[PDB]
Parts: structure tokens; C-alpha cells; sequence
DNA sequence: ACTTTTTCCGG
RNA sequence: AGGA
DNA sequence: AAGT
């Protein structure tokens, strides 16, 4: 249950994307973020002013967050972050920092080409952003020298000076993480054969990104406000809240701390080696080497399925699972937490025919009636009954299993010490059970068909199967054989009209699928209505008298 | 000063509401929140003007609540001060740190230090004043001070001001 | 229109944009043999003048973004002339409505 | 447009081979769609998936992560209009129920 | 919930400069001199000189007592008094700064009477001064045009001595002799 | 940008999606306590009493019809035509 | 139990916007967060108790709203922002169409 | 793939099926702007058929003693006879039922009469027929301007698109095309005064019937289309179980737009 | 040279 | 490891 | 089993 809260409500109209500025890390940042232990100030239970809790969230349940006064179930995280101690590539973006180092001069930062070619004023013209980098792209990543003087929008004889800077510009490749290059050189005008091969420095990329006019980067897919290429290397790294890497704290005194904690660890661990290293008597090579172990963690903990194979590994053999792996398709978060959803009030069993049963109607065993539950509001028409279900208790049919006050508060009917003596009042809401007639959305998995998913009155019926007419066995699909259904119940007033009014058995029969009726007589129905019919089939009095009677709406004649 | 400023509060009604007394409970729920009301951005909303014509607009339903949120587009007095701004008000409180003065609805403040060096602290009176060598300033004294400096404290504006330079003081 | 018969050379076809306001264009005698307009498959496209392509934008309230395209390439908008931003006004039978018609602008 | 006409044999003669029928409007639909981009648009991760919608509503499909990834390197705005975006914000889309807006009206309220 | 307004500035990510308020004539983004009404018209900025604004919340708190009892159907001493009175009446009571404004006004008023207020606006809205200027020259009594200059330093080289000299002559003669 | 009246172009009839959506929002109304326009000649089910309601065309409920360029066409669930 | 992509289908072939809402929402995950209206994120340290809003930062402690989105998508918005990644959500409209 | 493809398409208040762009997909839904459940298969009697027994069923030729209509079929038909003012209208409308034949002959090339269209009329006829226990012994109460104009002003009111622009009006008379060509067939005044046998009464209410039948025949904007077209032919996929490739793997083959196709071939 | 999907639901 |  |  969450709290009441003074500020407009809204909903969101557009989600505009971005890039974060080192800038506003350190700006939006609750902590910072030093030391890799978690918590246990000197093995002392509660946790260190280092990671999880300098001001983030909280962990403990009890005990609320020191920053947003809340707590738990009202406290989103609270982000914090780490100041790396060199920069480091995002992994997601190193193919986009590769190709925008072939679109620009690896010196002053200018396009490789401009308005002066006409191939190039041709690309620059393009409106899709994705489409104009494409083409900026295959045309700057041949130009392997930045241009001094062009010939003019006119004649070959007189040139204009475009732009300072002739250097050569590398051939880059790259080595799994690493951008190395190799520059065409001169010596004697030949010279490659055998050019000069180094690897670029993340520092000196950044520079060069920098250094990218607005007008520049803004050609290529860029945007000056939420995304400059320069923020595609990581100076400043995020710390997430325990929300995203919960402690899963089994028991009073053992941890249980989330992979993506003893991640940041690793990168914190890391950038600590790096940041002394380099502090300290410098042994260069040992720099190099830490810094690129840097690169590997803050890597493998955005994603660790990598095509340059170290897959980043707990010592269990068992790999670190990636912030990305986590997003990944089908049953993860966007697929399987937001597409698709586990609900509440939903319940399944095996299901069952039942020829007496009408179209609409679909058989709830008691049981089910029994938990599953309905929010009425107490209301002059209802109260009376309400009350008498109040009264009736969780335990015996039409009963009720919750009431909630104005105050928000729940009362348990089951434990209750005023269960018997409960004055309703307006506006109060009763969670009673399902009962008779009530619309429920009943569906049998897989659901290829809006006819897969309908919505049925409840016939509350003994025994533990949910008992349904024959004629709506083919639009579900489902045989008898073992076969079981979904029921999932509305809560509003309103849920239930969209239910009633639009997705009911009889509104589904004549299917837009194939113009026709989608359900018919089947089985035993079928096969009797022949025999019936035949020239040769006559009925006595007797017999034609209950198969009269039989039928609910007879004339009577 | 004083301004007649064009704004809009978006209120939401419950259900129980959705009777012929709905846009007269609406204006009343204006007032509300409204009059009497104080931001940084506006100042104090004072008094809601033009009761009669006040545009209640359509109120949408909202999703899965009963209730309607209608945009009230209204029109009322404000008071938002400056600093420069040179305020006529009544002296409030009086101590050795200096004295408070109620221009409307705002108190502001003048330091010992945005007075004159000549007027003293003279503890030994009912009630404390202030003595210049022509000058009384107490309680109930009418003043001119230059607001030097404003503070948005929640519910309020609470300002400091100055009766050190020329044309200004006790009037 | 100029009609080869096996090719244009590259050197040849560097001369085609440059008379403007004047257009041309390249077609190889050996497709049009046949009519590819006269097919069961092919309706009919007729080009929108700007006062015509102007008022389908005003009584659909569309952008141009939002209308189905044809290829400048299309063997149609060749056919046709069409230059980019053009529309055609595509007249197919239905075996639903009889008579349906479509849109496509020139891209 | 011969494409068009092609594609929809293509498509009907799968549908009626089974023996089954399906009504025109269905595969119209489908046709139409890989066709209205100027040639033919696939069915697939790189087909329809690397169109112009919202990055929130194509990242429900096949690249996901590497489709965020670029929303942000590039800036993308959600226009929010799309069904997925709305299941994601945990909003009502404007699909059937939601196409539309409800208000009360005090005039047409003091008349009843 | 708070108020918005006409002014519908889209601040994407820039956020800042607010930059500072004062005689400068340079007060806030909202209080500008080019405004939006409910119509969508530009109209000017509305200040007021108090009693200007003692008149126009008498008359809007008046007309109110009038729908107030319409639906329920089926001398400065003493002008406060009558003034605490209407408050009780039409305010939710709990405006405890209206009552001080209201007091404060009836008070420090210069004009008693709407004949008079409307000669004051009239004198004052000729200059052509910011609506900020007219309000200050009409709520703060000034003799030396130095004095005027002085206290509204946004006059400075708007408006001659002499000139400023003669509407403040005129503003003392408006002036009702409570 | 709203368009006025005279110059509406939508169904006269009322959508099976509108109606659905305002025996919803009305019977959710009426749930929450809300003045019911109409006898209620023994009703007790918000939604039996919000189609009661709407039988007599006497909700007080306008749908604005968005077209999909932002324009559109409010329209009164007294003027619509119930046919469906 | 599963209310899955398919369902979720189905449920949009109705027309049941609503009824798909409240799914995912009220019978699910929904959750409600404070965020900025300058840099739409989670950022707002709402102390909504002492009436206290705030978004250091952005130093805005009055542009701040209030939203119903389902827990997950807190998680999936804190995720992306935990590699880079900023989705901005915005109460308002600029782009028309 | 299907669902993920089509899900944001829809119908809007405009009877135009578009995309999360906004982009159009098509103009009118399914080309008609009608609700899939409200179709049936219906016959275009006008589409096959003897040139011959076309003329013996739709012709009325009042100029004539033996192609008039008897004053059997009608209290008109001894004042009927040589009527030249007529005679414009039962040539107008023949000349009509004749332009149908030839247009449907265009669409069905192979002369399919059984097509799927919006309000049965069989059943409206004979409905008529039981509601007003049709006397197939006595004369209609019928005037040759009561059938001929009837259908003229029921077609104006057989509304899918309302704007008031040409745009929009031609736009309007496209979908409605097909409709009115059976109508015209099945409600041609030999047709109505020798087979149905309907009088005034019975007319006008077929009349209004079919009027109001199509009206909630239209698609509901709102309409999810895009998912209903995928699922569609999603689930009919699933019970799959020259010789070119067929089923599931060609259907595999078309969504992928594959260009290396199993079975390719040419029908010259 | 190089990547990614594949119907729905007790331990 | 197993059901439809 | 396909396709950047
Ligand atoms: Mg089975
Ligand atoms: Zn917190
Ligand atoms: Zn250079
Ligand atoms: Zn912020």
C-alpha cells in the first residue's frame, strides 16, 4: 500500500532517449561510492557509508531509507556512482565510437569530407538521422587524410582552404575492446609498405569527440542536449540502488548479495589498482594492464556475451549475468515482466463439459469461488447484502474475505476480532467472492485467436473442474483429455462492462476471422440431431411431453 | 507592484459530486486551494477575481478512478515582491538585531546594520524602539523601506530590506 | 528519352543531370519490347498535379511521410516520369468494393 | 502494385492449399503493410523491426537491448503512441475503449 | 496540485539561467510586459497601485457576497471595519493575508474614491512608463522628481525632471484628504 | 484544434467500443456513489442503472473522437445513435 | 498465473483498453514514482510526508509529478540508466502530429 | 511475427487503417470500410448467365405489347403501357443493370457470382415475404417511379466515408460500388413486381432494412485490425499439416521474403 | 566474417 | 524431468 | 534454419 502524495499526477506522453553526461552522474548522485565491501562496518550488521547505502536505499525492511524519508515499498532506489579512475569505452556503443573516429579527423576533429564534395552534400541532405550517418559514413571512411585546401564549388585551378590539418588518418580495426590503427605514413613516398600500427587510447578519442563541432556530430545520428558522442566513453559510472541488485538476505546473519553487486565490486576493486598505480611510481605497462582489466568489468557488467570470448565468470564457473542478458527477449523484462506479467486474481484447473450448462456460462468450483474476490463498493443499493455477506465470512459461500475503510485499511474477516460487529459504510469496499453471474475472462493457452480469450457468467458448481459448454470447446480448442484453462477476474465496474459488453461467448460466435459462425453443435449433439430428424424417427406423447419441458423457453402450447 | 496575473489550477472531483452543484462545488474548491496561497513563481494569490465567469471547461473522465480532472483557467490579484522595490509598511517586531515591517501580506526584516548609524537600540522602553537624534522607531511606526533581498519560505516570502539610504525610513 | 540498345556508356551518362531545368532519361530498347502497363497485375497510376497532391494532403490530413510510396526505380514510375515527391493515384478492382483507390508518392 | 497482387495469390493459395478460407481484408492487410514502404518489407527482425516507430515498441521484438542502446546514441523520441509503449507505462492505449476521450458536461448535467 | 500559466516555456533538459529580479525593470519570467490572456490575446502587464488593488478586491469581494446569497435563494476607520466585515462574509476566513492586506491598503491607500483612481491611471498611463513604473509613482508619495528617480530607479532617463515634477503635482492634488 | 460542430465528419452512430466505455465509466460512477439521472424502478447494478441511464439518453457524458492528426469531433452520448 | 504477449493480444483484438490496463497494472505490478519534469527521471527525492519535493540537479523543488507505471518498468528505466542510458519520461508533448 | 508486424494498425474516426506513424496502410478498411462478422457470401445474378436470359429476367419495355409488365404484376399495367416518360426510366435503369454485367465482368474475370458482401437480401426479401404474407395471386400497389427511384435515393443513404469534399465523395462512391451492383441487380422492377411480388409496404421496409443493415455493417474506429488480420492468418497456420512447396515452409518462405525459393516457377 | 529466433502451462 |  |  502507497502513500498519499501532494503532487500532480500525469501520465506519459513521450520518453525522450539520451546518453548520460558524466556532468549529471555526479550531479543526480546520492553517494560516491569508494569501497567495494557492502556492508558489516567492521563485521558490525548494518551498512558502510562505502557501496549499497552512503545515502542509496535500504536494505533491512525495517529501518528506512537516509535520504527520501520512506522506505521499502514508497522508496524508488536512489542512484549513487563511482569517478573512474581513466575512461573506459560503453561496450554497447563501441562499434558507433569506431565508425564516428572514420567519419572525423583523429587530430582536429573535422568531417573527413563537406558541402565542398558533392557526394557528401548529397548524404548531408538525408533526414533520417540513421540513414544520414549510414551514408556520411561509407563516404568518410575511405578519406584517409584530413583536407587543407579543396578544389572550389567552380574550377580545379584555384583551391579553397576547407579547413586546417593534413595528417594521415589511421586504418582502424578492432581487437576485442581495444581501437588500433594504422596510419598510411610517407618515407620517400612509398612507406606502407610497413606503416606505423598503435593502438588508440580511450583519452585520446574522448579529446577528439570533444573537440567534434555541434554542427559536426549533429550530421552524423548525434544530438548537442541528450546525446555528444564523447558520452559514449564512461567517465563516471552509475551505481545503481539495492532495488535493481537486492540483497536476497536469507536468515538473520548471512548476506546473499546480488551478482550485479559483486560486479561493481569487481570494477570498483579495479579502478582502486588503477587509480594507485598510476598515483604511485607509474610502471606503465602494469597501467596499461589494469586499465584494461577496468574496461573487461565495467564491459561484462553491461554485457558479458561478448563476441571476444572471456565470458567474465563467478567462481562457481557459473558467468556473471549482464545488465543486458537481464533486458534480453522472452522471459526477461521487457518480454517477460512488461509484454507478459504473473497477475493476481487469476486461477486455472482441469477443465470439463458440461451439457447442461449454458453457452456464456462457464462452472466455478467452490473452492475458486471461494478465493477469488470482487471489490464492491458499499453503496445504499448493496449495503443489506454486503452486510450479510460481511457477516457470512471467508468461509462459507456467498461470504466475503476482506473490508477497507476510507483510512485504507484492510480488515481480515478470517482473523478479525470484530468480524462479527463490522459496520459497513458508503463508500467502503467489500472484497467478496466471486459469485453467481459475475463476468470472468476465461482463456485456454496458447491464444492465437481473439476467440482464445472470452468472458463467461460464473456458475459456482461443486467438484474441482472448471465446467464449460460444448459449443465453445472448438473456438478454445480444448478436448477433455486432461486439458486445463485460465480464469482471470475484473475489479472494476468499468473492466467489467469491457468484459460484458464487447468480449462475451455470444458476441464472439459469428467470427470476423471467416465471415462465419465460429462455434456450432459438436459431438453427441451433432450425432443426434441426424438420428432426430430422420423421415424414419417418430416420438410417443410421453417422451414428446418432457423433451417439450426440456426446453427453458417452451410456448407451453 | 501588485499584479493581475491570468492562471489556471487543475482540480479532480469525485463522483459523489457529479450534481447540478458541481461547478458552484468546483469554484468553491478553487478557493480552496487558491486564495490565500503562496509560491515563488506567483507571489501571494490574494483574492480571485471576476467569481461569475470563471471558465470551468469539460472535466475528463480519468481511466480506471470515476473521477474528472477539469483545467480551471481563473483570473486573480497577486503580490510578488522585488528587490529595488521600494515598500511603504507599518514596524511589526523590534530587537537589538533590528525590526520586522508588514507591507501586505509579507513581513520583511531591517538589520541595526541597513539602518542608519545614528538611530540606537533603545531596549529600556515600552515597547522597544529605535532612536536616531531626531527619529523614533517602534511597533506601531509607519516606514519606507528598500527591499535589498528576497527568501521563498513555503507558505510565505520573507524579505530584507534598507533604511540607509536617502528617501527612506520613517515617514 | 534516349533509347539504347545494349549500353550508355559511364563517361555519357555523367552528362545526364547536367542541363537543368531540362530532364532526361536512359532506356534500354530491349524492355520495352514489351508493355509491362498492359499486364493483368498492373493498375492504373496517374499523376497528381501539385493543386491535385496538395488537396489529397488537406482532405486525408496527411504529411507527406504518411502515404504509402513508390519507388523512384518502379517500372511504373518510370513508365510515368515520375520525379520525387510526385503522387499517383492508383485505381485497382476489389473483389470487396469494386473499385478501391490507393495513393503512392515518389520517393 | 503487381507486387502487391502477386504477394496476396502467394498468400491466399497457402491459406486455401490447407483447404481452409480466410476473408480477403486479413491478408489484404498484411500485403499492404510489407508493401506500402515503396518494395517489399519483411516479416522479420531487420524487416518491419527496423522501421520508424518507437524504440520502446520495436525493442519488443528480437533486438531489444541493442535497439535501447541506439535510441539513446541518436537521441530517439517515443511518440507513445503505439500499443506496446502504453503496456510498458502501464497506460491505457488508445486501442478500441481508449481511441477516444470522456468528459461530463455541467450543462448537459443541470439539464438532467 | 499547484497553478500554471499562459506562459508555456518548454525548458528540455536547460534548465537555468534565473537570472536575478529587480529596478531594472528585470522581474521574473511570469511578470513580463508582453502577456497572455485566457483568449490567447497578447495583452499588457496588469500592476496595480494600492487602492487601485484596495478597489479592485472591494469590488470583486462585493460581487461575490452578491452570487454568494444569489444561490442560497432555494471612512478609512470605519470603511476597515466595514471591509473586516465582507471578509468574514465571502473569505474562507483562513486568509489570514487578505485581511492584512486588505487592512494594509485601506491604510496606506493615496485615492479613495473610483473617480479618483480612474484620474490617477489616466494622468500616469500618458508616460508610457512599464505598468511597474505607473504603480510605484502612483503608491509611493514623492515632492523632488530626485525623490521619485530615486526610489523607482528605472525612471532614471524615461521621463524629464520638470515633466516628472508636473504629474507629481497633479498625483498630490488627486490625493484624498482622508 | 477542435472541430466545431457544424463542421463534424465521424458516425452519427455511436461506436460498440463508446458505448461499452460508458456503461463502464457511468456504472463506475454510479458505484462510487454518484446522482443517478434516472428512476431507478427497483434497480440496484451500477451497470443495469447506467444502461437504464443511457436508455433514456441522460448521461451526462461527451466523447471526444480523436482523429490521427490530433483534431476532433466531441460529440454527446445524447446525440449519438444507439443502433448497435 | 500468466497473462502473457498472447493474451495480451487477444486482449488488444477486444478492444478492452481498460481491462488490459488493469491487468498489468492493478492485478500486477503497478507501482508510483515521484520524477522530474525538467529531466524526467526517477531522480525526485519525495519526502511525501513533510510535503518535501526536491530533485538535486536539476535544483527543482516545484516542477515534480507523480506517475503510475508497473514496478518492472521502474526496474527496466534504472537498468538503462545503470549502462548510460537516459529515457526521459515527459508529461507533456512537443513533436504534435 | 504477424502479431509484432500489424499490432499498432487500426481503424480511426476517418475510416482510414493506420499505423503508430500515423502512416496510411490502407484508405478504407479491407477496401469496403466493413466489419469482417457482418459479410456473406452472396451471388451477382447479373455476372454469368445467357445474354439471353439477362434481357428475359431485367428487361421491361413498356413501348412494347409483350416486354411490359402484365397488369397481373402490378395495378399500373394497363395506364403503364406506351408510356414514353417511363419508358426513359426503365431504359436508364436497364442500361445501368447492363453496365453492371460488363464492370463485374472486369473485377471477376472468370465470372465468380459468389461473393462475400454486407446485408443479406435474400433473407430481407423474404421476410418481407412472411411479414406481409405476400398475395403471389394479386397485383402490386407498386408505381414504376416507387421502384426505380426507391433504389436511386436508398444508394445516396448507404454511407461508409461522410465528408462534404470530392475527395471524399468519390472516395465514398468507390467502396460502395460493388454493394449497390448486387442492389441494383437483386432490386431491378421486373425482378421486384414478377419474382418477390412486393408491394409498397413490404418495398419500403426491405428498403429501410437494408439501409439500416448496412449502416451496422460499417467497421467501429477503434478497431484492431492490425492484430485481428495477424491472427487471422496466424491461427489457421497452425492446423497445417506441378508440385511446388506449400503450407507452413511457403507461407515460411513469403513472410521472410526469401530470395532463394524452393519451388520457383513461370505460368506462360 | 558473423549472429539469433523457435506454441502454452514439479524441483 | 513431465502434461495439452 | 536463415540472413546482417
Ligand atoms: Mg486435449
Ligand atoms: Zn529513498
Ligand atoms: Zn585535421
Ligand atoms: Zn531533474
Amino acid at each position: 500500500g502507497q502513500q498519499y502524495s501532494s503532487a500532480p499526477l500525469r501520465t506519459v506522453k513521450e520518453v525522450q532517449f539520451g546518453l548520460f553526461s558524466p556532468e549529471e552522474v555526479r550531479a543526480i548522485s546520492v553517494a560516491k561510492i569508494r569501497f567495494p565491501e557492502t556492508m558489516d562496518e567492521t563485521q558490525t550488521r548494518a551498512k558502510i557509508g562505502g557501496l549499497n547505502d552512503p545515502r542509496l536505499g535500504s536494505i533491512d525492511r525495517n529501518l528506512k531509507c537516509q535520504t527520501c524519508q520512506e522506505g521499502m515499498n514508497e522508496c524508488p532506489g536512489h542512484f549513487g556512482h563511482i569517478d573512474l579512475a581513466k575512461p573506459v569505452f560503453h561496450v554497447g556503443f563501441i562499434a558507433k565510437i569506431k565508425k564516428v573516429c572514420e567519419c572525423v579527423c583523429m587530430h582536429c576533429g573535422k568531417l573527413l569530407l563537406d558541402e565542398h564534395n558533392e557526394l557528401m552534400r548529397q548524404a548531408l541532405a538525408i533526414k533520417d538521422s540513421k540513414k544520414r550517418f549510414a551514408a556520411i559514413w561509407t563516404l568518410c571512411k575511405t578519406k584517409m587524410v584530413c583536407e587543407t585546401d579543396v578544389p572550389s564549388e567552380d574550377d580545379p585551378t584555384q583551391l579553397v582552404s576547407r579547413g586546417g590539418c593534413g595528417n594521415t588518418q589511421p586504418t582502424i580495426r578492432k581487437d576485442g575492446l581495444k581501437l588500433v590503427g594504422s596510419w598510411k605514413k610517407d618515407r620517400a613516398t612509398g612507406d606502407a609498405d610497413e606503416p606505423e600500427l598503435r593502438v588508440l587510447s580511450t583519452e585520446e578519442i574522448l579529446n577528439i569527440f570533444k573537440h567534434i563541432s555541434v554542427k559536426d556530430f549533429t550530421s552524423l545520428g548525434f544530438n548537442e542536449v541528450f546525446s555528444r558522442p564523447e558520452w559514449m566513453i564512461l567517465t563516471c559510472l552509475p551505481v545503481p540502488p539495492p532495488p535493481v541488485r537486492p540483497s536476497i538476505s536469507f536468515n538473520e546473519s548471512q548476506r546473499g548479495e546480488d551478482d550485479l553487486t559483486f560486479k561493481l565490486a569487481d570494477i570498483l576493486k579495479a579502478n582502486i589498482s588503477l587509480e594507485t598505480l598510476e598515483h604511485n611510481g607509474a610502471p606503465h605497462h602494469a597501467i596499461e594492464e589494469a586499465e584494461s582489466l577496468l574496461q573487461f568489468h565495467v564491459a561484462t557488467y553491461m554485457d558479458n556475451d561478448i563476441a571476444g570470448q572471456p565470458q567474465a565468470l563467478q567462481k562457481s564457473g557459473r558467468p556473471v549475468k549482464s545488465i543486458r542478458a537481464r533486458l534480453k527477449g522472452k522471459e526477461g523484462r521487457i518480454r517477460g515482466n512488461l509484454m507478459g506479467k504473473r497477475v493476481d486474481f487469476s486461477a486455472r484447473t482441469v477443465i470439463s463439459g458440461d451439457p447442461n450448462l449454458e453457452l456464456d456460462q462457464v462452472g466455478v468450483p467452490k473452492s475458486i469461488a471461494k478465493t477469488l474476490t470482487y471489490p464492491e463498493v458499499v453503496t445504499p443499493y448493496n449495503i443489506d447484502r454486503l452486510t450479510q455477506l460481511v457477516r457470512n465470512g471467508p468461509n462459507e459461500h456467498p461470504g466475503a474475505k476482506y473490508v477497507i475503510r476510507d483510512s485504507g485499511d484492510r480488515i481480515d474477516l478470517r482473523y478479525s476480532k470484530r468480524a462479527g460487529d463490522i459496520q459497513l459504510q458508503y463508500g467502503w469496499k467489500v472484497e467478496r467472492h466471486i459469485m453467481d453471474n459475475d463476468p470472468v475472462l476465461f482463456n485456454r493457452q496458447p491464444s492465437l485467436h481473439k476467440m482464445s480469450m472470452m468472458a463467461h457468467r460464473v456458475k459456482v458448481i461443486p467438484y474441482s473442474t472448471f465446467r464449460l459448454n460444448l459449443s465453445v470447446t472448438s473456438p478454445y480448442n480444448a478436448d477433455f483429455d486432461g486439458d486445463e484453462m485460465n480464469l482471470h477476474v475484473p475489479q472494476s465496474e468499468e473492466t467489467r462492462a469491457e468484459l460484458s459488453q464487447l468480449c462475451a461467448v455470444p458476441l464472439q460466435i459469428v467470427s470476423p476471422q471467416s465471415n462465419k459462425p465460429c462455434m456450432g453443435i459438436v459431438q453427441d449433439t451433432l450425432c443426434g440431431i441426424r438420428k432426430l430428424t430422420l423421415r424414419d424417427t417418430f416420438i410417443e406423447l410421453d417422451q414428446v411431453l418432457n423433451m417439450l419441458y426440456w426446453v427453458p423457453d417452451w410456448d407451453g402450447v | 507592484m501588485f499584479f493581475i496575473k491570468d492562471l489556471s489550477l487543475n482540480i479532480t472531483l469525485h463522483p459523489s459530486f457529479f450534481g447540478p452543484r458541481m461547478k458552484q462545488y468546483l469554484k468553491t474548491k478553487l478557493l480552496e486551494e487558491v486564495e490565500g496561497s503562496c509560491t515563488g513563481k506567483f507571489g501571494y494569490i490574494l483574492c480571485v477575481l471576476d467569481y461569475d465567469n470563471i471558465d470551468i471547461q469539460r472535466g475528463r473522465i480519468l481511466p480506471t478512478d470515476g473521477s474528472a480532472e477539469f483545467n480551471v483557467k481563473y483570473r486573480a490579484v497577486v503580490f510578488k515582491p522585488f528587490k529595488g522595490e521600494v515598500v511603504d509598511g507599518t514596524v511589526v517586531s523590534c530587537s537589538q538585531h533590528g525590526f520586522e515591517v508588514q507591507v501586505g501580506p509579507m513581513k520583511v526584516f531591517v538589520t541595526k546594520h541597513l539602518m542608519p548609524q545614528d538611530l540606537t537600540f533603545n531596549a529600556g522602553s515600552n515597547p522597544p524602539s529605535y532612536q536616531s537624534s531626531e527619529d523614533v522607531i517602534t511597533i506601531k511606526s509607519r516606514i519606507r523601506v528598500k527591499i535589498e533581498g528576497c527568501i521563498s519560505q513555503v507558505s510565505s516570502i520573507h524579505a530584507i530590506g534598507s533604511i540607509k539610504e536617502d528617501y527612506l525610513g520613517a515617514i | 528519352i534516349f533509347v539504347y540498345q545494349n549500353n550508355i556508356t559511364p563517361s555519357a551518362m555523367k552528362l545526364v543531370p547536367s542541363i537543368p531545368p531540362a530532364t532526361i532519361e536512359t532506356f534500354n530498347e530491349a524492355a520495352l519490347v514489351v508493355n509491362i502497363t498492359h499486364h493483368e497485375l498492373v493498375p492504373k497510376h496517374i499523376r497528381l498535379s501539385s493543386d491535385e497532391k496538395r488537396e489529397l494532403l488537406k482532405r486525408y490530413r496527411l504529411k507527406e511521410s504518411q502515404l504509402p510510396r513508390i519507388q523512384r526505380a518502379d517500372p511504373v514510375a518510370l513508365y510515368l516520369g515520375l520525379k520525387r515527391g510526385e503522387v499517383v493515384k492508383i485505381i485497382r478492382k476489389s473483389e470487396t468494393s469494386g473499385r478501391y483507390a490507393s495513393y503512392r508518392i515518389c520517393m | 502494385e503487381a507486387g502487391r497482387a502477386a504477394l496476396y495469390k502467394e498468400v491466399y493459395n497457402v491459406i486455401a492449399s490447407d483447404g481452409s478460407y480466410v476473408n480477403y481484408r486479413h491478408m489484404a492487410l498484411l500485403v499492404d503493410v510489407m508493401t506500402t514502404q515503396g518494395g517489399l518489407t519483411s516479416v522479420t527482425r531487420h524487416g518491419f523491426n527496423r522501421s520508424n516507430t518507437g524504440a520502446l515498441m520495436r525493442c519488443s521484438f528480437e533486438e531489444t537491448v541493442e535497439i535501447l542502446f541506439e535510441a539513446g546514441a541518436s537521441a530517439e523520441l517515443d511518440d507513445c503512441r503505439g500499443v506496446s509503449e502504453n503496456v510498458i507505462l502501464g497506460q491505457m492505449a488508445p486501442i478500441g475503449t481508449g481511441a477516444f476521450d470522456v468528459m461530463i458536461d455541467e450543462e448537459s448535467l443541470v439539464k438532467y | 496540485v499547484s497553478t500554471s500559466t499562459f506562459q508555456t516555456r518548454r525548458r528540455r533538459l536547460k534548465k537555468v539561467e534565473e537570472e536575478e529580479n529587480a529596478a531594472t525593470l528585470q522581474l521574473g519570467q511570469e511578470f513580463q510586459l508582453k502577456q497572455i490572456n485566457h483568449q490567447g490575446e497578447e495583452e499588457e502587464l496588469i500592476a496595480l497601485n494600492l487602492s487601485e488593488a484596495r478597489l479592485v478586491i472591494k469590488e470583486a469581494l462585493v460581487e461575490r457576497r452578491r452570487a454568494f446569497k444569489r444561490s442560497q435563494k432555494k471612512t478609512r476607520e470605519k470603511e476597515l471595519e466595514s471591509i473586516d466585515v465582507l471578509l468574514e462574509q465571502t473569505t474562507g476566513g483562513n486568509n489570514k493575508d487578505l485581511k492584512n492586506t486588505m487592512q494594509y491598503l485601506t491604510n496606506f491607500s493615496r485615492f479613495r474614491d473610483q473617480e479618483t483612481v480612474g484620474a490617477v491611471i489616466q494622468l500616469l498611463k500618458s508616460t508610457g512608463l512599464h505598468p511597474f513604473e505607473v504603480a510605484q509613482l502612483g503608491s509611493l508619495a514623492c515632492d523632488t522628481a530626485d525623490e521619485a528617480k530615486t526610489l523607482i530607479p528605472s525612471l532614471n532617463n524615461k521621463i524629464s525632471d520638470d515633466e516628472l515634477e508636473r504629474i507629481l503635482k497633479e498625483l498630490s492634488n488627486l490625493e484624498t484628504l482622508y | 484544434k477542435a472541430i466545431p460542430k457544424d463542421q463534424r465528419a465521424t458516425t452519427p452512430y455511436m461506436t460498440k467500443y463508446e458505448r461499452a466505455r460508458i456503461l463502464g465509466t457511468r456504472a463506475l460512477q454510479i458505484s462510487m456513489n454518484a446522482p443517478v439521472f434516472v428512476d431507478l424502478e427497483g434497480e440496484t447494478d451500477p451497470l443495469r442503472i447506467a444502461m437504464k441511464e443511457l436508455a433514456e439518453k441522460k448521461i451526462p457524458l461527451v466523447i471526444r473522437r480523436y482523429l490521427p492528426d490530433g483534431s476532433f469531433e466531441d460529440w454527446s452520448v445524447e446525440e449519438l445513435i444507439v443502433d448497435l | 498465473l500468466r497473462f502473457g504477449e498472447m493474451e495480451r493480444d487477444c486482449m488488444i483484438a477486444h478492444g478492452a483498453a481498460s481491462f488490459l490496463k488493469e491487468r498489468l497494472m492493478e492485478a500486477s505490478d503497478a507501482f508510483r514514482v515521484h520524477i522530474c519534469g525538467i529531466c524526467g527521471l526517477m531522480t525526485v527525492i519525495a519526502k511525501l510526508n513533510h510535503n518535501q519535493f526536491e530533485c538535486k540537479g536539476c535544483d527543482n523543488k516545484i516542477d515534480i509529478y507523480q506517475i503510475h507505471i508497473p514496478y518492472a518498468a521502474k526496474l527496466l528505466f534504472q537498468e538503462l540508466m545503470a549502462m548510460n542510458i537516459t529515457p526521459r519520461l515527459y508529461t507533456d508533448r512537443s513533436r504534435d502530429f | 511475427r504477424l502479431v509484432k508486424a500489424l499490432e499498432d494498425i487500426m481503424v480511426h474516426y476517418d475510416n482510414t487503417t493506420r499505423n503508430s506513424l500515423g502512416n496510411v496502410i490502407q484508405f478504407i478498411y479491407g477496401e469496403d470500410g466493413m466489419d469482417a462478422a457482418h459479410i456473406e457470401k452472396q451471388s451477382l445474378d447479373t455476372i454469368g448467365g445467357s445474354d439471353a436470359a439477362f434481357e428475359k429476367r431485367y428487361r421491361v419495355d413498356l413501348l412494347n405489347t409483350d416486354h411490359t409488365l402484365d397488369p397481373s404484376l402490378l395495378e399500373s399495367g394497363s395506364e403503364i403501357l406506351g408510356d414514353l416518360k417511363l419508358q426513359v426510366l426503365l431504359d436508364e435503369e436497364y442500361k445501368q443493370l447492363v453496365k453492371d454485367r460488363k464492370f463485374l465482368r472486369e473485377v471477376f474475370v472468370d465470372g465468380e457470382a459468389n461473393w462475400p458482401l454486407p446485408v443479406n437480401i435474400r433473407r430481407i426479401i423474404q421476410n418481407a415475404q412472411q411479414t406481409f404474407h405476400i398475395d403471389h395471386t394479386k397485383p402490386s400497389d407498386l408505381t414504376i417511379k416507387d421502384i426505380v427511384l426507391g433504389v436511386k435515393d436508398l444508394q445516396e443513404n448507404l454511407l461508409v466515408l461522410r465528408g462534404k469534399n470530392e475527395i471524399i465523395q468519390n472516395a465514398q462512391r468507390d467502396a460502395v460500388t460493388l454493394f449497390c451492383c448486387l442492389l441494383r441487380s437483386r432490386l431491378a422492377t421486373r425482378r421486384v413486381l414478377q419474382e418477390y411480388r412486393l408491394t409498397k409496404q413490404a418495398f419500403d421496409w426491405v428498403l429501410s432494412n437494408i439501409e439500416a443493415q448496412f449502416l451496422r455493417s460499417v467497421v467501429h474506429p477503434g478497431e484492431m485490425v492490425g492484430v485481428l488480420a495477424a491472427q487471422s492468418i496466424g491461427e489457421p497456420a497452425t492446423q497445417m499439416t506441378k508440385k511446388v512447396t506449400s503450407g507452413v515452409p511457403r507461407l515460411k518462405e513469403i513472410l521472410n521474403v526469401a530470395k532463394n525459393m524452393k519451388t520457383p516457377s513461370l505460368t506462360v
